[PDB]
Order: C-alpha cells, then structure tokens, then sequence
C-alpha cells in the first residue's frame, strides 16, 4: 500500500545505463508494474509482474526483483526514451503508485 | 479480528442483562462464553456452534441464554437468577481449533457485578 | 466436572532454568489437555491446544507435556517471559474446566 | 476444495505451451515432466482437477507434501505425475462483502489416500461421548469456511489452481498433441518427416 | 484498432456531479475489468474504483469513499463513473484503464485512454 | 563468577545402588560441565572433562550427565569407591569455579 521510488531525478547521456528502484512496505510477491508517462500523453505500461516485458514494444528496459526490492535498469538509453517512470502494485486491490523518476537530459 | 464486549454493569439481583459482543473480521460460526471470577480461577459458562446448537453451563442451566446474531456478526448473552457466582469477566472466544476442547482469540473482557 | 488438581500453588524461578508445575486429572484423558498464560492486566492466550500436538502462544522451547493422571509443564532455558500465573483447561468432557493455576514471581 | 472437481480429458489434441507462453504463474511447477517436453508426449488420459486454495497452501499441492489441505482433502502421492499451475485471483473470485462460498476440510478422522475426494458432511468428532449428526463439544462440521476479501495480503488472497495429471494406461493413448509445422519444399533433395514417415 | 476513447470532459462546479462516459472499441468489454486512475495537474497517477468482469464486484480507494458510482453496461460498451461531489482538489485529467488481471491470461493496465480534462472551478 | 549450586549437602548410600547428586548453573552452559573426586588425604582427579564427552577418572559405569542448569551425577550398581566428597567445576567463563560439593559416607 506504500511504494517509494528513490531516484527522483536522474540525468543520463545517450548509452548511459540508468537504474531506478521502488520498494514496498509489505511483500507484493512479484506483482509490480512500471510505466513511462511521456509529457503530454497518457502512460504506457512498461513492465508487469516485475520481471516480464509486456507487448514487447519496449525491448531494452529490463527490470527485475521479487518481494520488497524491484529495480528497472535501462540499458543503452536513447534520447527519445526520456520520460517520468512510475510504479504500482497490480494485485492487492487498494492499488497505489510511486512518486516517479524523471530520466532528463544532462 | 478485534473483539469488543460491553453492556455489563453493577445491577440489582434477579436482574437480566444483555452482553453485546462485536465480532470483526470473522463469522460467529464457532464461539463460546468464558468467565473469570475476580481473584479466582476461570469457569466456562456457554458455547454456540455452526449448527446453532447451544450448550449451557452444567453448573448454571437456562439462567444464561446465548444469542448468536450471525446476520449482525455479533453475540449476546441473557442473564437470569443473578447470583454472587455470576459476577465475573466475560470474554468472547473463537476457540482453539474451533472449540476443540478450549478457546483461542479473546475479547477485552466485560465486568459484571451484582449489587443489592 | 472433573476436579482438576494443579501443583505447586506458588513457584519462584530466575533465568536460564526450567520451571516445573504439574496438573493431575480425576479421569485420565488419553491424549488431550490444555495450558494457558495469564499476565496481570493481560488476556489469556493458548499454550497447549488440548494436547493435539505441542502448541503455539510460546516459542517451541516452552513446551511441557504429561499424559493420563500426571500432566506437567516446564519451560526450557530460554529467557522466561515475566513469570505469569498458568492455568490448565480440561480437554474432553463439557464443561471444559480451568485448573486452579500456579502463581509465578521472580527472586 | 472439499468437493474438488475432476474433469476427464481425452481423444483431444492439446497445446500445453498455450498455458506456458504467458509465464506469470505463481507456480507452473511440473513435478512429472518438463513443461517444454509436454507437447510431443502421448498419454491415454489427462485428469484436470481444479480447486480454489489460499496462497500459503499452493505449495502443499505437490507430490509427497503434508499439510491440512494436502492431507484431509486433495492429496497427491510420492509417485504422482503431472504439472501444477496456479495464478492469483483477487478481483475475479474475492468480493468486498466477503466471499464465503469456498469451504475447506479442517477435521478428518482418517487420512485420505492419494487422488481421493470425500464429499461427505458426516460430523467428525475425535472423542467418546457419542456425538450424533448434531455437533457439540468435540463434534464439528468437517468443512469450516474460507473467508476471502480484497484488502487481504498476498498469500491469503484466493489462488485458483489446476492439477493436470497426465496418465498412461495399456490401451492406446489419445491425449497427444505436438505441432512441429514446417512448410514442404518440392523438387529438392530434402530430409522429410511427414506424419511419422522419416 | 484497440482503443478506450473517453468523453464527458468539461468544467464542473464543486458539489455538482457530471457522469464521465468511458467508451470502448475493439474489445470484448465483458471479460476485461475497467478501473479509474486520476493525475492531478503537476502530480502523479492516483487510483479510484474498480468494476469486475460480471459487473458484480466494486472496490473503492480510501481517499474518496462512496462518493462515486462505477457501472459497466456491456451492451452499451461504456463504463460510467459519476462523482456525487467533486472536491476542488480533484481537477485531474481522469484516465480509464483496461485490466485483464485474474484470468491466467492477462497483465494490468494494458492500454489506457486519451483522457478527459475534467475541471473544478469557482 | 557464576554461583554454582549443588544438591544435596550430604548423601549416604551402601552397595549395589545409584547415588544421585545434582548441581545447577546460574547461566546454562550448552554442553560443558566438569565433575571431580576428592578423598580424605587424597588428590582430586578429573571425573567429567567439561562434558566434552563421558570422562575417565572412573570406570564407564560411574557417569552422570545433566544439561545446562539441571546437571546431575549418579554412579551405576558397580561397587562404589570409598564414598568421597564430589565437586562440580564451571566449564565456560573464567574463573572456572568449584561447586560447594556433597559430603559422602557409608551406613
Ligand atoms: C482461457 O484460456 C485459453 C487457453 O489458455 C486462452 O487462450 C483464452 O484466452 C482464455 N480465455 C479467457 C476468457 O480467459
């Protein structure tokens, strides 16, 4: 019911690897989701169940973890993939979302 | 799962009292009434079942009528023939393994005292 | 209405020791008996589940088991909880009854 | 769980990998054989037994595992062969009011042999004083109730499970579905395996 | 093809209720669950209420309780949310979400919606 | 400086019997305790090697073993050596200490 994402602002140049972490007050047992709201559009879901990429449109956004610690490590970041990243539990029904991490340009 | 019991108070003899127990987070399917005489060993007084069968204390029979408000998720205890023995602390109990020979979760315990 | 009998009436023990308190049954129950913990200004909690098996309400170290006429309770060397009056609940015939109990203190 | 249902499946090709591709299952553990290996194998009958059990007890439904829901109710033998699949279901099954329409078997006088189901409501009662068909001090409905709510933490929320049990009998096997589809090439020397002609 | 276009976006005075119609296209509305997520301006995604496949299961967020009725008419193909009283704080762009998350088949918040610029004014 | 306590203060036994004398520990040692034999006008000899295992200084028959606080010594039916005062040595924290001991005689 409480999720906190530690890296509020990260600035990374092209090809930098950026790691983003959000942890939960109680075990969520592999039920977490990460989204990338580009400014001026609605969000898109980037990872579901903490370890599985979704529709497959995202290809390099590997993320991993079980229970309390889940981290989304972007690989060769391209300038286009810069946009706030948000996380929410998907199975406990009083769902909540974290504050968000902005991968801005340097 | 928290249990709150109330409605017990100083009362004149022969009086009949209503004991209101709130059951939260679980059904009243298996429940019992347990009393500790103040400064004395505890004594079981009543029990209720999934069938709804009521067994009253062997020592006191029919003075106490258990009411299972399963619809309201609450329990009530009637009082008759008030005596010094009746005065005690009453705790709502789920029971150990059901009332598997004993009790498990308790309430807070309501004081009842008789006074002429 | 089995007349449960419990010994001793009072017990005093300190730390890193085993505290023995025995209850006896008017009619021997083959495999069923219950123990309880009551602290001053506290709520009783299950210690033995009518002897279905060793029971919770305490760490595994605090287990005392008896059968038939002689039933006993003792707690291992693990640091004792504030010494508390302990009671014994009948486990076979209604009314399930409470043993007189042993008062507990520290010296 | 008490009336765990059993469905006989036979004379039918099945794609096990359709279950495998999603891969979000809390379990999917296959005790009998590898998950990828399932498609090419032939078994005479597959028995799909489905029940709803809380999250803590999903582990119990495993060969040679001992616990309340793997002893009194559904129990699987040491030699059991099959794949066990499970997935969370807090939205579909649980309700805000409190789902009280799944019920489990907490008191049973005698242990249950493997893959055996008892639907009886016969009051159990460990102890003497003849308890009738009416419960009492040691007599108990042997089917106490599961309570399901949405706010409950993972491990207590309903986790519906299937226990496929592929089996072989002396008679010709029917349940048998590989795919292996590759387009033919004509007018070339090719290594070809059609429907078994190699 | 797949879409969850939304409508009913307009300025509303506080204490006044506007039904928000979240239409659906290119989906089997009955099996998919629908829930509402709101992003207040200059903040982050927040959650409100959920309707199951049968339309029989409703659960609500603690922040607003009993202040909104979420209903799914499969024949209409439209999930409708109406808020009895709208606080000045709730000036968010309401978002509609499609969640297939209990069927051994699906994952959460798969598509999302363009959104309606709800507004509270005085 | 654990205050070792030993019981009983005096013991009297004859032949073909087991003689029980129990020592108790203020802090329970998990698996270590020592016993000694002292005769009048004689030198003390090791009986238990800090409980590493049953210890020599006596035939195998003379072995008594206790755990932590409840520690006890008893000798089998084998004919007893002249009854001798027996002491209990602490086995874990300096200073290793000697139990008060039980005086032994014959009647
Ligand atoms: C049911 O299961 C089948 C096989 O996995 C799957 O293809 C189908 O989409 C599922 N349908 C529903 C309604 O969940």
């Amino acid at each position: 019911i409480v999720l906190t994402q530690s890296p509020s602002s990260l600035s990374a140049s092209v090809q930098d690897r950026v790691t983003i972490t959000c942890r939960a007050s109680q075990v969520i047992s592999n039920y977490l989701a990460w989204f990338q709201q580009k400014p001026g559009k609605a969000p898109k879901l980037l990872i579901y169940a903490a370890s599985n990429l979704q529709s497959g449109v995202p290809s390099r956004f590997r993320g991993s973890g079980s229970g309390t610690d889940f981290t989304l490590t972007i690989s060769s970041l391209q300038p286009e993939d810069f946009a706030t990243y948000y996380c929410q539990q998907y199975n406990i029904y009083p769902l909540t979302f974290g504050g968000g991490t902005k991968v801005d340009i340097k | 799962v928290q249990l709150v019991e109330s409605g017990g108070g100083l009362i004149q003899p022969g009086g009949s009292l209503r004991l209101s127990c709130a059951v939260s987070g679980f059904t009243v399917s298996r429940m019992s009434w347990v009393r500790q005489a103040p400064g004395k060993g505890l004594e079981c007084v009543s029990v209720i079942y999934t069938g709804g069968n009521t067994d009253y204390a062997d020592s006191v029979k029919g003075r106490f009528t258990i009411s299972r408000d399963n619809s309201k998720n609450t329990l009530y205890l009637q009082m008759n023939s008030l005596r010094a023995e009746d005065t005690a602390l009453y705790y709502c109990v789920r029971g150990s393994g059901g009332i598997h020979d004993a009790f498990d979760i308790w309430g807070q315990g309501t004081m009842v005292t008789v006074s002429s | 209405d089995i007349q449960m009998t419990q010994s001793p009436s009072s017990v005093s023990a300190s730390v890193g020791d085993r505290v023995t308190i025995t209850c006896r049954a008017s009619q021997g129950i083959s495999t069923w008996l219950a123990w309880y913990q009551q602290k001053p200004g506290k709520a009783p909690k299950v210690l033995i589940n009518a002897a279905s098996g060793l029971q919770s309400g305490v760490p595994s170290r605090f287990s005392g088991s008896g059968s038939g006429t002689d039933f006993t309770l003792t707690i291992s060397s693990l640091q004792p909880e504030d010494f508390a009056t302990y009671y014994c609940q009948q486990a076979h015939s209604f009314p399930p009854t409470f043993g007189p109990g042993t008062k507990l203190e520290i010296k | 769980v008490y009336a765990w249902n059993r469905k006989r499946i036979s004379n039918c090709v099945a794609d096990y990998s359709v279950l495998y591709n999603f891969a979000p299952f809390f379990a999917f553990k296959c005790y009998g054989v590898s998950p990828t290996k399932l498609n090419d194998l032939c078994f005479t009958n597959v028995y799909a037994d489905s029940f709803v059990i809380r999250g803590n007890e999903v582990s119990q439904i495993a060969p040679g595992q001992t616990g309340n829901i793997a002893d009194y109710n559904y129990k699987l033998p040491d030699d059991f062969t099959g794949c066990v699949i499970a997935w969370n279901s807090n939205k579909l099954d649980s309700k805000v009011g409190g789902n009280y329409n799944y019920r489990y078997r907490l008191f049973r006088k005698s242990n249950l042999k493997p893959f055996e189901r008892d639907i009886s409501t016969e009051i159990y009662q460990a102890g003497n004083k003849p308890c009738n068909g009416v419960a009492g001090v040691n007599c108990y409905f042997p089917l106490q109730s599961y309570g399901f709510r949405p706010t409950y933490g993972v491990g207590h929320q309903p986790y519906r499970v299937v226990v496929l049990s592929f089996e072989l009998l002396h008679a010709p096997a029917t349940v048998c579905g590989p795919k292996k589809s590759t387009n033919l090439v004509k007018n070339k020397c090719v290594n070809f395996n059609f429907n078994g002609l190699t | 093809q797949v879409q969850l276009v939304e409508s009913g976006g307009g300025v509303v005075q506080p204490g006044r209720s506007l039904r928000l119609s979240c239409a659906s296209s290119g989906f089997t509305f009955s099996t998919y669950h629908m829930h509402w997520v709101r992003q207040p301006p200059g903040k982050g995604l927040e959650w409100v209420a959920f309707i199951s496949y049968d339309g029989s299961n409703y659960y609500y967020s603690d922040s607003v309780k009993g202040r909104f009725t979420i209903s799914r008419d499969n024949s209409k193909n439209t999930v409708y949310l109406q808020m009895n009283s709208l606080r000045a704080e709730d000036t968010a762009l309401y978002y509609c979400a499609r969640d297939s998350s209990g069927w051994h088949w699906g994952v959460p918040f798969d598509y999302w919606g363009q959104g309606t610029l709800v507004t509270v004014s005085s």
